[PDB]
């Protein structure tokens, strides 16, 4: 109704439709610790709050000063939870409040309270209709964030709304093939849908991780998505596996096709392999290699992968 | 130092020409870093790490008492800036003034509701994250008073409220889910023991859902797997005595694997850039992983280190993450915060303190002086405090209805 920005704002002590009410303050205890110096303004918004709640007025000026005492602290969880105990009782027009949600959200999109509030508001409504459109402009800014992922894969699982999310994942792949954040939701799809197990589909991505690989052999993304789409039936049960990735060798080699070719070997011994001696010693080599030259950060991991490989 | 070495910049980011905007963005931490390392070969002195140990100890101490209006924004996490605070001067080995200490109990008496468990600040709606900070706050201080705070009787009626069939719990009524509820009930539930047989019914089962294709846990079952939520996981695992639940190889070589060869700090998802406070959210998974390991009799675990390097992250710490007013940081150009103080300290302490049964190679880089008080990898307070909460509540009833 008016805005806290608005350069003819009245603090609420100074207005004529909020005189019968006494702001409740803040009792912080006679001697307070971590006390906050608030603006008049907040102090004043807020005073009037514990006001309203106190009181539990379910009114409308309540619910128009909760959305100044959201702006003032969009992370205050009680002002959230009293503001949707408002839309119920006063039967506030919800697609209405999800334009609000939406507008707030795109101001503070790390915002827990926020999503969560967008998430009741869909339930309510049953409507997954503007979710995917709403995310993806998020993710338009920041194609990381989180909570919009989790919120994404809430409304397709929820929605099942699972048929055209591959065709995005592709595209977000293409903007940045380093965003591991869609390589997590490119699993989630496939996983959910028609599952790894089909031999055309399990191919298909392998072949395509390959690719991302033998394209950005430092991406660690692709290695670890195709590590994981594998590594849950046995790399060595992939004979042309070995190959291949020995193959990118001097062609496309970093510490994560030494580290591929450990975990292979590891497998062809937890399997048991003739040769498995010489196997044995060309990935302790490989161990020492990482521990020594090619990835001496995880030097202590390294070095204890090197000695489990010696008691199994 | 491991990183001001001459190989270490070999350690440098390799673009493979494919730049994204993460090639980018990585390569501009690395540069800004570098500038920080290279920071004494320019200006002809020997490289002295120190942690401005008192400069600290000033911010810390005052924020205690009173915070300016750009903390209007944590208004609703006020326990926590007890937490945060009482725990760097914990690690600091600094004083708690037995009257600072009492406001503190006072106050937190204030946030605590009702219903159970504690609010934001006075009269704010009871939340997990807010009531594990202050059952923290309130046991790092450790007295008959500041324990005698907590209603625990009230404490289990609301832990129970926010359970959920699927075995996760809300963080509040009518709020969100995701692993943090999970960590934060268990660890307040443990220590001041309330836990029954049914309270955590399923809880290690959906934790172990959040695991995903790569190693980590995510936030929920089927997320990315992310740092702060893979100590949530792991930890609350530990404290429910079933870190089993999880499969321990790849997550040890997912955590590993987000240490940064070139920073030599943690990143909290693949990918993705160093952050100062994950130098516990990360690093301490390790602890976690050597206890979880060892109990299940692993052989090849080391008696003196942790599975990460010790080393370079106490060196990205000490100069990347200090800052000279006081206050520690995310990344060199970030702002000071009391959450980054907090979890920068933790993490150094991890770094510098190991253990393995009755073996103790602590490691501390430059100043000796840099040595912090040890903090227990489930809990993140003072080993001494966990052990003096527990067994004090341990002589209470599980408040059985
Ligand atoms: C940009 N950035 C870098 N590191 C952290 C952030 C932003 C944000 N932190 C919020 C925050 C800022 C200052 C203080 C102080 N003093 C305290 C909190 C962040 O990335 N998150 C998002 C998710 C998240 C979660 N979960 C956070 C969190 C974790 C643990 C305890 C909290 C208590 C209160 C508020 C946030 C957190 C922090
Ligand atoms: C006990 C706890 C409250 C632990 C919280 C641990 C965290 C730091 C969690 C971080 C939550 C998320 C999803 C943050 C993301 O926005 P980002 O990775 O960008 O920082
Ligand atoms: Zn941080």
């Amino acid at each position: 109704f008016l805005s806290l920005d608005s350069p003819t704002y009245v603090l609420y002590r100074d207005r004529a439709e909020w005189a019968d009410i006494d702001p409740v303050p803040q009792n912080d205890g006679p001697s307070p610790v971590v006390q906050i110096i608030y603006s008049e303004k907040f102090r004043d918004v807020y005073d009037y709050f514990r006001a309203v709640l106190q009181r539990d007025e379910r009114s409308e000026r309540a619910f128009k000063l909760t959305r100044d005492a959201i702006e003032l602290n969009a992370a205050n969880y009680t002002v959230w939870h009293f503001r949707r105990v408002l839309l119920r009782s006063l039967q506030k027009d919800l697609q209405e409040e999800m334009n609000y949600i939406t507008a707030i959200i795109e101001e503070q999109p790390k915002n827990y309270q926020v999503w969560h509030h967008r998430r009741v508001l869909v339930e309510w409504l049953k409507d997954p209709s503007q979710e995917l459109e709403f995310i993806a402009d998020i993710l338009n800014q920041d194609a990381k964030n989180y909570h919009a992922w989790q919120h994404r894969q809430w409304v397709i699982q929820e929605f099942r709304l699972w048929d055209n999310e591959l065709q995005y994942v592709d595209q977000l792949l293409k903007e940045d093939v380093r965003n591991n954040s869609v390589w997590n939701q490119r699993h989630f799809v496939i996983s959910n849908t028609t599952g790894y197990s089909d031999r055309a589909v399990l191919e298909r991505e392998v072949q395509y991780t390959l690719e991302m690989i033998k394209l950005v052999p430092h991406n660690e993304s692709a290695w670890n998505y195709l590590k994981g789409i594998l590594q849950d039936r046995g790399l060595s049960r992939y004979p042309n596996l070995l190959n291949q990735l020995l193959d990118l060798q001097p062609s496309h080699s970093s510490p994560y096709l030494i580290a591929f070719l450990v975990d292979i070997y590891e497998d062809m011994l937890e399997n048991q392999c003739d040769n498995k001696e010489d196997i044995l010693n060309k990935a302790l080599e490989l161990c020492e290699i990482l521990a020594k030259e090619k990835d001496t950060i995880r030097k202590e991991y390294w070095r204890y992968i090197g000695r489990s490989l010696q008691s199994k | 130092l491991y990183s001001l070495r001459p190989e270490h910049a070999r350690e440098r980011l390799q673009d493979d020409s494919v730049e994204t905007v993460t090639s980018i963005e990585q390569a501009k931490v690395e540069e800004k870093i570098q500038e920080v390392f290279s920071s004494y070969k320019f200006n002809h002195l020997v490289p002295r790490l120190v942690l401005q140990r008192e400069k600290h100890f000033h911010y810390l101490k005052r924020g205690l008492r009173q915070l300016t209006d750009a903390y209007e924004c944590l208004d609703a996490s006020r326990p926590w800036l007890c937490y945060w605070i009482l725990h760097s001067l914990e690690l600091l080995d600094e004083p708690i003034p037995q009257i600072v200490a009492t406001d503190v109990c006072q106050f937190l008496e204030l946030c605590q509701s009702p219903d159970g468990g504690f609010g934001g600040g006075p009269g704010q709606y009871p939340h997990l994250a807010p009531t594990y900070a202050a059952v923290n706050a309130l046991c790092i201080i450790g007295t008959e008073e500041a324990y005698n705070v907590i209603n625990r009787e009230k404490l289990l009626q609301y832990l129970y409220s926010l359970k959920q069939p699927d075995g996760s719990f809300l963080m509040h009524v009518g709020g969100e889910v995701d692993v943090r509820s999970a960590y934060c009930a268990a660890s307040v539930a443990s220590l001041t023991n309330i836990i029954t047989p049914d309270l955590f019914e399923g809880t290690a089962e959906w934790i172990a859902r959040c695991q995903n294709w790569e190693g980590g846990i995510g936030g929920v079952p089927g997320m990315e797997a992310h740092g702060g939520y893979t100590f949530c996981g792991l930890a609350a695992l530990v404290i429910l005595k079933k870190e089993r639940s999880l499969n321990l190889k790849s997550l040890l070589q997912w955590v590993t694997s987000r240490q940064m060869r070139f920073e030599g700090g943690f990143q909290g998802r693949c990918n993705k850039l160093v952050d100062g406070c994950y130098s516990f959210w990360q690093a301490g998974l390790l602890p976690l992983l050597h206890r979880a390991l060892h109990a299940q009799g692993d052989p090849a675990l080391s008696m003196s280190h942790w599975m990460f390097h010790q080393q370079a992250l106490q060196e990205y710490i000490l100069m990347c993450c200090q800052c000279p007013a006081g206050g520690l940081l995310d990344k060199p150009g970030k702002s000071r915060d009391f959450y980054h103080t907090c979890y920068c300290l933790s993490g150094l302490s991890i770094a510098q303190h190991f253990g393995s049964g009755a073996m103790l190679h602590d490691v501390v880089m430059g100043v000796p002086e840099n040595v912090l008080q040890p903090t227990h990898p489930v809990y993140n307070i003072g080993p001494d405090k966990v052990i003096q909460a527990t067994t004090h509540f341990l002589q209470k009833p599980v408040p059985g209805f």
